[PDB]
């Protein structure tokens, strides 16, 4: 776990990327009333409103949901809110309550989640305070300035296993786990640019 | 609805003068005019009136004599009480809803109180019946659209031809006005489910006790379908119930489902009792899906409460130790499990919601209740997938369904709410109590055989009377405590002829020939056979139709002690044979046929026989598949041994399936064969008492057939 | 190019056609689409059986007597002489005026008839509806099994404009006309091309006014206007 975690940097990176998306979301929601979030309905008669999410343009288990006006919800202020796939398929069609964390940390607690008349997703507090929610749509200067110092760290530490990896009391077995290991990083950092 | 009370009379003339200017004002706009007597007048104007809606009667001489009787029946009936100058409530006629006019007695003013009161009763109207009656009534007198569905539009295609005219004027006008079709803007529509018909389904469920109910247009056989058709996917395991109805036999044959059928408990008289509970538990559900190949978990759990006769279960230990996500109760027989606190915990719409399971009936709606044919209810419970269960309602619905059917099957959930309703069930157990009552007293104080009633020896409670196990009234050999119940409306009568250890007598009477004996007054048996009798009593039997059936029971006694012939007695059979029937008498008859019961032996050869099951070869699917193709053949009755069947046999008596659709008779069963052997022997001798089997078809020399598979 | 003796006319049918396109299946200038004389029949209690483009239909079964045959002439004439003087839509719509007093205020019957036959014109309906009906879209699996995969829970939505290439789960049934488009179980490829098009047609001809929505057995109406059917997972 430490040669593939803080050996070339591999968890070192994932820290700092945290603070370039958080950096990154907090520029999104100031803009997010160009484009909403439509939610439309599954078909069937059904008892109860079902509602359904975006089709092939959403596709991750742990999207993230934007926010116009922010809330104080649990005694702190949250400027983007995570759903779990798998968990918000089974409360928009049988009911009940959903759990979700704040800020992307911490557990899944439980939000006062309902629908809204004009097909949106209104979050109530204490307050009874409205907040309709929006999705990060399909990359602004300074982001970008500062993703490229952090993906040109991962070249060059590639660059070092790539020069000493001709180590003869080196066994071959680790060398397949730690090519494995960079890869994932790389894999990650290249999705936020998109 | 046009009848007006004026009670009392207060003996002056400033009070009753107004009364008899009201007099000549109401008859104007067609009101009856009733004046009754003393205070318990007024009430037998109410239960045994429903067409009441005006009472009119002192303020200051009944305050607390009248609110409070009148509120215990009908809560939402007007009341045009006159006050005076010094007039006041009391602290006793708050928690009471009730509906008080006051009025003046001021003279010439007798015309605005007539118009008040044809007001009044409008709003009554407007609030007892539901939207979709209301929408209904409405557009009759005001909707006249034109180009319409169907073509007669109110009858306009019958006015053309002379043999139409004779069809328009038997119903009425209000009635071809009323068949519309979903051309509607401000009915909506049945499949749409919206408008007045979403408001409909939320009307039922919550007086049912009910998350949400269904309005099915084609009878409850169709209703029982549509559940087959969403808990059982092309490959599982149902759990359906050995006594089932002829439409669960056809759901079986769609499905490529492998169902398991239970063993429930049976008595010698016929008298079908219900599943142990040694067969919910864990260690017997998998038992029989690892005997049975190509049978996976079972998933969904057909269950008869109540059966044919009338015995509830226990839902409290069922949703309990019965691990099954949809368990089904056939509840086609007892409509009013909730409108009584002795049925608290007996149905599955009576408790809560329970967790990962959900509970599906089949309420019957046009069987014991008050509506046109062709109607019934589905209640679901539960948090499952409703849009997968209406896909196989619209496949069964047309498009245009019949409006006249829906606002009667609404109705019948609007005529049990409130305490005016409440009284139509326990109204009809009062007089089922005191009928049973009657039975036992015609019986120690007559002077001969009496008939007896399948009841406990103690009838003095008032609530479902459980079947213990310290008993010999019911005659179910090692029951369960505290699972079978007894429906206090359905009275069935014993005829003599049996023991009380299962054996037979010496002196007694078939049920057979009580039977047709009270269709000659106007009385139809439900069931019959053995030494059983069958009625129902629900709303639709009054008082008059109760002690009529006491009237024609001691009718019988009287004709068979006296010895009076057949043709004196049973016109009906006379005219079958009247060559054989000739020099035979009541006791003549009666005595021959019991000979015959002992000496083929019946109690023996019925109780063997449904117990058993047959080696179920294929699934019920498998064999329907078969007859699509063109290979269905037939044997002799001896020659069917080791042959898969074709047809569900339903052998009258009784009245329960006996060999399954895809099912082998070989050595295990062989008191199975016995049972079909016996009927054609008893039942040729004397004509009448011919035998009734659904499958056995009858030839010409007496020896009966049935469809079997080419090998 | 029609088979002889082969297709008859059905006298009792009277298919009413109204002035809006020419003898060679083109447009015309002046033009009254059907919808808006639908409309105005059921003012008077007409309820029209078939309406859409420039056609119309009635029932004359043998429950119409002279009255109601003779009645339906009466309201056609009244048509002509509330639309060559020139009337408003509330004088004459009042149903019409009560879904959107503030939309249709100031709007006459000469107004609104002639901006809604500039749009079937620019849109082209004739030429878009007459080539998505010859094609049939690639039928991969029977319409059976695609009821089995909405038994186990495999179904989901998607956007009209990105839907090429997936099997549909239930019947498009546009109106007008009153024909299957899409079978439940086909798939939408590059062959049926002008199928896909009569869908993202009446999207916009159907948005701008209020009264005449687009009306599909199976395109659900949202918010934003993107109308979505229901596919099948892969
Ligand atoms: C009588 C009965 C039926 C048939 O009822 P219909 O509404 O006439 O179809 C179905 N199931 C059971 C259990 C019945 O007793």
């Amino acid at each position: 776990v430490l040669m593939t975690g803080h050996a070339w940097q591999q968890q070192g990176m994932l820290t700092r990327l945290g603070a370039i998306v958080q950096r990154h979301l907090q520029l999104q929601q100031q803009q997010s009333d160009k484009t909403a979030l439509t939610v439309i309905r599954l078909g069937g008669i059904f008892s109860r409103r079902q509602q359904y999410q975006l089709p092939v343009n959403v596709t991750a288990s742990t999207l993230t949901l934007l926010l116009q006006k922010p809330l104080k919800l649990h005694d702190m202020e949250v400027v983007h809110i995570s759903f779990e796939r798998s968990a918000l398929e089974q409360w928009l069609s049988k009911g009940g309550e959903i759990r979700g964390k704040l800020n992307g940390i911490g557990f899944a607690q439980k939000l006062n989640l309902e629908v809204d008349s004009a097909q949106h997703l209104v979050v109530r507090d204490v307050s009874l305070q409205g907040s309709t929610l929006a999705l990060p749509g399909s990359l602004p200067g300074e982001i970008k300035q500062q993703l490229e110092e952090l993906e040109s760290d991962w070249r060059k530490q590639h660059a070092l296993f790539s020069e000493q990896q001709k180590c003869l009391f080196i066994p071959g077995d680790w060398l397949g786990r730690i090519e494995a290991s960079l890869q994932d990083v790389g894999a990650q950092i290249r999705q936020a640019q998109q | 609805m046009n009848v007006i009370a004026i009670l009392n009379h207060m003996g002056v003339y400033f009070k009753e003068e107004p009364i008899r200017e009201l007099h000549r004002a109401l008859e104007r706009l067609n009101f009856q005019i009733v004046y009754p007597n003393d205070r318990d007048d007024l009430l037998k104007l109410i239960e045994n009136n429903a067409r009441l809606c005006g009472v009119i009667f002192d303020w200051d001489k009944y305050n607390l004599e009248l609110c409070e009787e009148i509120s215990k029946m009908n809560e939402n009936l007007p009341l045009y009480a006159f006050a005076n100058t010094y007039s006041t409530l009391d602290v006793s006629l708050n928690d009471l809803r009730l509906q008080i006019s006051f009025f003046e007695y001021a003279l010439g003013a007798a015309e605005d109180i007539a118009n008040k009161i044809k007001q009044t009763t409008d709003e009554y109207i407007n609030t007892i019946l539901p939207p979709l009656t209301k929408a209904l009534f409405k557009y009759v007198r005001e909707g006249k659209y034109t180009f319409c569905t169907p073509g007669h539009m109110g009858g306009t295609a019958f006015q053309k031809s002379p043999v139409g005219s004779l069809f328009y004027d038997f119903f009425g006008p209000n009635t071809m006005k009323s068949d519309i079709s979903i051309s509607v803007s401000e009915l909506g529509s049945l499949l749409d489910h919206s408008g007045p018909h979403k408001e409909a389904e939320q009307y039922i469920a919550r007086v049912f006790n009910a998350d949400r109910s269904y309005m099915v247009t084609n009878g409850t056989s169709t209703a029982n379908k549509i559940v087959g058709m969403y808990s059982a996917p092309a490959g599982s395991t149902i759990l359906i119930d050995r006594n089932c109805h002829k439409s669960l036999t056809h759901l079986m044959m769609m499905s490529d489902v492998t169902p398991i059928y239970f063993r429930p408990t049976r008595n010698a008289y016929g008298i079908l009792g219900g599943i142990p509970q040694s067969e919910f538990q864990h260690a017997t559900i998998a038992k029989r899906v690892k005997e049975t190949p190509n049978a996976t978990w079972p998933v969904h759990a057909v269950i008869t409460n109540s059966t044919y006769d009338g015995l509830l279960y226990n839902t409290d230990f069922i949703k309990k130790t019965l691990d099954v996500k949809s368990i089904h109760f056939d509840s086609a027989w007892v409509p009013y499990t909730n409108f009584s606190p002795i049925y608290e915990g007996k149905c599955g719409m009576s408790g809560g919601r329970v967790e990962g399971k959900v509970i599906y009936e089949t309420q019957s709606t046009h069987k014991l209740l008050a509506a046109f044919s062709q109607a019934s209810m589905i209640h679901v419970k539960g948090d499952v997938n409703e849009e997968t269960f209406n896909e196989a309602y619209m496949m069964h619905t047309t498009t245009s369904p019949h409006y006249g059917i829906v606002a009667s099957t609404e109705t019948a959930a609007a005529m049990m709410k409130g305490n005016a309703g409440k009284r139509l069930i326990n109204g009809s157990i009062e007089r089922a109590i005191k009928f049973r009552k009657e039975i036992k007293r015609l019986r120690t104080e007559s002077d001969g055989w009496f008939f007896d009633v399948w009841q406990p020896d103690h009838i003095d409670t008032t609530e479902c009377w459980p079947l213990r196990s310290d008993s010999t009234w019911h005659g179910f050999k090692n029951i369960d405590n505290e699972h079978m119940y007894l429906d206090p409306i359905k009275v069935t009568l014993l005829t003599p002829g049996m023991e009380k250890d299962g054996t037979m007598s010496d002196f007694g009477i078939p049920a057979s020939i009580v039977a047709k004996y009270l269709d000659e007054h106007g009385i139809v048996v439900e069931k019959t056979g053995p030494y059983n009798l069958l009625f129902l009593f629900s709303i639709g039997i009054d008082k008059t139709k109760a002690l009529s059936l006491l009237r024609a029971l001691t009718d019988f006694k009287r004709a068979f002690d006296l010895n009076l012939r057949v043709k004196n007695m049973l016109p009906s059979l006379y005219r079958e044979d009247p060559e054989f029937y000739e020099n035979m008498r009541i006791q003549e008859l009666a005595q021959n046929i019991h000979k015959l019961i002992v000496h083929h032996n019946l109690p023996d050869l019925m109780y063997r026989a449904f117990e058993v099951l047959p080696t179920m070869v294929m699934t019920p699917y498998a064999a329907f598949q078969k007859e699509l193709h063109g290979m269905t053949e037939e044997v002799y009755l001896d020659e069917m041994v080791g042959r898969i069947n074709a047809n569900m046999i339903l052998p009258y008596p009784p009245g329960v399936p006996l060999v399954m659709p895809g099912e082998m008779i070989t050595e295990e069963s062989r008191p199975v064969l016995e049972f079909l052997q016996m009927l054609c022997e008893i039942g040729a001798h004397y004509p009448g008492f011919e035998t009734d089997i659904h499958g056995a078809y009858r030839q010409a020399d007496g020896r009966y057939t049935v469809k079997v598979l080419k090998e």
